[PDB]
């Protein structure tokens, strides 16, 4: 029975870190398009 | 000589409000993209 557990807290675990990952490349993707948008800002700079 | 002397100042006061006219057009022209890029840098902070 224990040994079933182990395995069911491992596996609980890893949902939290696949989270983790999930959420965090969210973020950075967020973070591309900020990025992205200040290329826009200097690109108009170098126009002017 | 006279006439010489006035025409002159004339002409070169003529060409300080020909230099004067330029720079507030080219001036009132590039507050126009600074405004652009200011809105740019607030649409960053949103992706922020």
């Amino acid at each position: 029975i224990s040994q079933s557990e182990t395995y069911r807290r491992r596996r609980q675990e890893w949902e939290i870190q696949r989270n983790n990952a999930e959420a965090e490349l969210k973020q950075i993707d967020a973070q591309l398009k900020s990025l992205a948008v200040r290329r826009e800002a200097a690109v108009l700079q170098k126009t002017s | 000589t006279q006439f010489g002397s006035t025409l002159q100042n004339i002409i070169e006061r003529q060409d300080a409000e020909a230099l004067n006219a330029l720079l507030q057009n080219q001036a009132a022209e590039l507050i126009l993209t600074n405004l652009s890029i200011q809105d740019k840098t607030i649409e960053e902070l949103d992706a922020e």
